[PDB]
């Protein structure tokens, strides 16, 4: 589930709070989406790999 | 256009003892089982026919 | 064809009208009828089954035919157990319909297709959530 608006190139791909479906994945791949903005709080949850 | 192999012959599913019973195709499995088990216990008669 | 779940009742596939809202009185009545018919049939089938089991049961002198007569009963009882498990699911679906909270996915608020509900009227989730849950299930099970 998106914890923030998943957007790129001025386009919101997934509205905040929507579950990401196969259609969402197909749209992101079709649009050559390779970089998205994230908040620091989302990464703070994560475990560093090195 | 997908079958890689095929059974060599129909008889390969069953052993020799069970293979000797005729018309296995119409017999319940349990009675086939007992048929083979008891059939192997037959005693030779005076004149085999 | 007299073999589906719409066939059990004398109902024919619905037809959502152009500007028809999703869940209206008529659709709710339709699905309630479907579920009630399904249930009552299953219960009558259980009654048949039980009468059969009560009539047949006897003491056989041969150990290789007591197994014969108790190997079809095991399958029959299996089917009956499964349908008994499904009667609780039908009851719950009748509770969602009576409460007027029927037709939407339980995971995400998206509404479940009408044709899917006519396919499996007990559907609780949308196809996507259903598939993901099925994966999680098979993985926690196997
Ligand atoms: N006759 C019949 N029974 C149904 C039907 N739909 C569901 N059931 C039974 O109801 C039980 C509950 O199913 P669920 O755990 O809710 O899984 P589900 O969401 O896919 O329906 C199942 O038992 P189960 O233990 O999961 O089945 P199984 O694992 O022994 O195969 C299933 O056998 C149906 O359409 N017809
Ligand atoms: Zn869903």
């Amino acid at each position: 589930t998106a914890s923030f608006d998943i957007e790129a190139n001025g386009k919101v791909y997934v509205e905040k709070g929507r579950r990401i479906t196969a259609r969402h994945i197909r749209q992101l791949e079709k649009d050559d989406v390779k970089l998205i903005e994230v908040p620091v709080e989302y990464i703070a949850g994560k475990v560093v790999a090195k | 256009d997908q079958v890689d192999y095929m059974d060599v012959s129909t008889q390969q599913v069953v052993s020799v003892g069970a293979s000797l019973i005729p018309f296995l195709e119409h017999d319940d499995a349990n009675r086939a089982l007992m048929g083979a088990n008891m059939q192997r216990q037959a005693v030779p008669t005076l004149r085999a026919d | 064809s007299s073999l589906s779940i719409l066939a059990i009742a004398g109902v024919e596939p619905y037809q959502e009208k152009p500007g028809e809202e999703y869940m209206n009185e008529a659709q709710l009545a339709h699905f309630r009828r479907i579920l009630e018919a399904w249930r009552n049939q299953l219960r009558d089938e259980v009654d048949r089954t039980v009468t059969h089991m009560q009539d047949e049961a006897a003491n056989f002198p041969d150990p290789v035919d007591r197994a014969a007569q108790e190997e079809e009963f095991s399958l029959e009882l299996r089917n009956r157990d499964r349908e008994r498990k499904l009667i609780k699911k039908i009851e719950k679906t009748l509770k969602k319909v009576e409460d007027e909270d029927f037709g939407y996915c339980e995971s995400c608020g998206v509404e479940i297709g009408i044709r899917r509900l006519e396919a499996r009227p007990t559907a609780d989730l949308c196809i996507d959530c259903k598939t993901l849950a099925e994966i999680r299930e098979k993985q926690m099970a196997g």
